């Protein structure tokens, strides 16, 4: 349930305050709320999270592997399929 | 581990293909797919006051496949059919999903309970509960596009302020509402406002369009001689 | 005297002309071949109408000594002005391959005969590169920047070919190919498209590895070389602006078209597709009433 919680929060806010992520994560120590904060890629400063950071992250990663010109398809590449279509 | 052939078959034979494999589909959480088996299986099917059985259970089956999706299927289609005597129920399925009143839903699944038993739809009506809900606050987003979570508890009688926020929270991971809450200010700001030809948006939708036309392309050169050469070969004046 | 010689517009006879003076002296191993170019001058586009050869004889053991026959030019001018009477002197070809600096001193004698100022027209005849076989300069006098002094060097002209309408008449007769730089069907125009791009990553490799050249291996630093590259830089393209946004739009609305036009396709073949099918089923009547009538047509031939 944590985690499900915590994906969908990401969308939501950029930030919630530190008492506002307790009750919504589900603990009983607001030191707990704070560690799986840090462990998770969200830095706590100034008693607000930044839950853009681990998004941003995950993203850099996907453009980091490359299989990827064909997927996301080029104008150059859409244009060149259309004349060999009718060209056989 | 495919094997199906579409040689050499009849047109009754992929009706039949294409109605377990939507079926099967639904149950499994992919409704995308079931949508093209079962709106492909109608017309593949021969359209015949003998052929009722089959074609009414299809029907069925496919306005229960769009309530899945969060889509709406006409309330036109339950109207002008001849079909309105088994086609009781589902009007009234959908319907209660449409106006996203959650109490409607509950007294008509209990209602028809024996008739969707036997259609077997049954299991899907349950999973449909979800798509009521989520009709029902895309509603309240788009006519009020900055409104309190206070206001949205006192329109469709959620418990509280939170109960609505995790619906909302859920939902637009999926992008079903597309929104985005702001917290502090508690309210629900929603985030559509269209105007994408300035976006390079239409190069892809365009693209899957050309897409069909070519495969609707291919389809015909295959086909068009083929009866011909046969006709040719065989002997006339 | 003055420069108008903007454009050079050459006619394909002279090109053609050119390679059968050479081959009829049989010049070869590094021999040269001079003629007069008669044609129209005191216009911007300079007309190249006729070639006519004139003997000269290019030694072998320097550049700087040659044989050529003055008393021969006006004998050849005075001829062709019965054909012709629009004529005149306006420059002599070299056969190439390159530029020379002892054709500086041999233009300065054509300078004599002209009263504009005289081209010099490398028709190569070792047709190199995939375009024009001819670069064409003219002899103009400059001082420049450096402290420089009265110097004497050939200006690049720009090379184009016009033909007349019954000059280039007799090319479609003769030829009858498709090209390879034809821009006419879309397969032919997908080829002229990856020709062009690659055409122009040849020409740019050249400039990297000459500037290396100056700057290391001591080539002549030259302003006119240097401006030129300052403004590929200024006037370049750039994306990500007001104007790219745009771009795409308008690159939509042409997809758009392609999209309309792609269905209006379909409907049409779609009608083909019918009645192809309509004309078996009425083939299948005839066919039938034909079997009978094979029959005695079958028997016909057994019986005699």
């Amino acid at each position: 349930i944590r985690d499900e919680i915590a994906k969908n929060t990401e969308l939501s806010y950029d930030f919630l305050p530190l008492s506002n992520i307790k009750a919504l994560l589900f603990f009983n120590n607001e030191k707990e709320t704070e560690k799986f904060a840090l462990e998770r890629n969200w830095p706590i400063v100034n008693s607000k999270v930044y839950f853009n950071n681990q998004s941003k992250e995950k993203a850099d990663y996907e453009d980091e592997m490359m299989h990827e010109e064909d997927q996301k398809t080029n104008i150059i590449e859409k244009a060149m399929d259309y004349a060999i279509s009718i060209e056989n | 581990k495919l094997e199906y052939p579409h040689t050499d078959v009849s047109s009754s034979l992929e009706a039949r293909y294409f109605f377990y494999l939507s079926k099967i589909n639904a149950i499994q959480l992919d409704y995308s797919t079931a949508n093209e088996y079962i709106i492909a299986a109608i017309r593949k099917a021969p359209h015949n006051s003998k052929s009722l059985g089959f074609l009414q259970q299809s029907n069925k089956l496919h306005c229960c496949i769009q309530l899945l999706m969060g889509d709406i299927p006409e309330l036109s289609f339950f109207h002008q059919s001849n079909m309105q005597k088994s086609l009781l129920p589902y009007y009234h399925l959908t319907k209660a999903v449409k106006l996203g009143d959650l109490k409607k839903f509950t007294s008509t699944i209990t209602k028809y309970k024996q008739l969707l038993l036997k259609d077997d739809t049954y299991q899907l009506c349950v999973r449909l509960r979800s798509n009521v809900i989520k009709t029902g606050i895309r509603i309240i987003s788009l006519t009020y596009k900055k409104i309190s979570l206070r206001d949205i508890c006192l329109k469709l009688n959620l418990d509280s302020e939170q109960t609505v926020e995790y619906m909302v929270s859920r939902a637009i991971r999926d992008g079903v509402i597309e929104a985005k809450i702001n917290h502090e200010d508690g309210f629900i700001e929603t985030t559509e406002l269209l105007n994408i030809y300035d976006s390079e948006d239409p190069q892809q939708v365009f693209d899957e369009r050309i897409k069909f036309a070519n495969q609707l392309h291919d389809e015909y050169l295959v086909s068009m001689r083929y009866p011909e050469d046969k006709k040719t070969q065989q002997n006339e004046k | 005297m003055s420069l108008q010689h903007e454009k050079v517009t050459i006619a394909p006879l002279v090109l053609l002309s050119a390679l059968d003076h050479y081959e009829r002296t049989q010049t070869k191993e590094n021999k040269r071949c001079v003629g007069v170019i008669l044609g129209d001058a005191n216009s911007s586009t300079i007309r190249v109408t006729n070639s006519f050869a004139l003997p000269f004889e290019e030694d072998e053991k320097n550049s700087d000594v040659w044989f050529l026959d003055h008393n021969y030019i006006e004998n050849m001018n005075e001829m062709c002005k019965k054909i012709n009477a629009k004529e005149k002197l306006i420059g002599w070809y070299h056969s190439g391959p390159k530029l020379r600096a002892s054709d500086l001193k041999i233009n300065e004698l054509f300078k004599k005969y002209t009263q504009n100022n005289p081209l010099l027209l490398i028709v190569d005849v070792k047709q190199q590169g995939v375009g024009l076989p001819t670069d064409a300069y003219v002899a103009i006098e400059q001082v420049k920047d450096d402290g420089t002094s009265t110097e004497k060097t050939f200006l690049h002209l720009p090379c184009t070919i016009e033909a007349e309408e019954a000059e280039e008449i007799g090319v479609e007769h003769l030829l009858r190919d498709v090209r390879d730089q034809a821009a006419g069907g879309l397969s032919i125009r997908l080829t002229n498209q990856l020709k062009s791009l690659k055409g122009l990553q040849s020409k740019l490799k050249d400039v990297v590895e000459y500037l290396d050249k100056v700057i290391n291996k001591e080539l002549p630093i030259n302003h006119t070389i240097l401006g030129k590259l300052q403004d590929v830089f200024n006037l370049l393209p750039n994306l990500g602006t007001p104007d790219d946004d745009e771009i795409d739009v308008e690159n939509h609305d042409r997809i758009n078209i392609s999209n309309n036009l792609q269905k209006a396709l379909t409907v049409k073949t779609n009608d083909e597709l019918m009645v192809i099918y309509i004309s078996n089923l009425v083939r299948s009547i005839i066919a039938f009433d034909d079997l009978i009538e094979n029959k005695i047509q079958n028997k016909k031939i057994q019986e005699q």
